[PDB]
């Protein structure tokens, strides 16, 4: 999935969040891990995705 | 402060003794009575049954 900057912060466990409790809410006891980057380059429109 | 308790740093202390005891220097607290020979009696020299 793609999001901004806070919430990537925001998809950690436990942590509550708009877009975290409303979405995706990874449970309190998970083993397993993510991946984040910088997608500008090819997520951006002059005039607004 | 955000961090799960699972990512919250922790201070760590690790001790290394050396109980091959040939010098003996850090002896712990305790204390010392007279010394008695040619008797069969209970010696307990740098804590040595």
């Amino acid at each position: 999935f793609v999001i901004r900057g806070d919430e990537v912060r925001q998809i950690a466990p436990g942590q509550t969040g708009n877009i975290a409790d409303y979405n995706y809410k990874l449970p309190d006891d998970f083993t397993g891990c993510v991946i984040a980057w910088n997608s500008n380059k090819l997520d951006s429109k002059v005039s607004g995705n | 402060p955000t961090y799960g308790v699972g990512h919250q740093p922790y201070r760590v202390v690790v001790l290394s003794f050396e109980l091959l005891h040939a010098p003996a220097t850090v002896c712990g607290p305790k204390k010392s009575t007279n010394l008695v020979k040619n008797k069969c009696v209970n010696f307990n020299f740098n804590g040595l049954k």
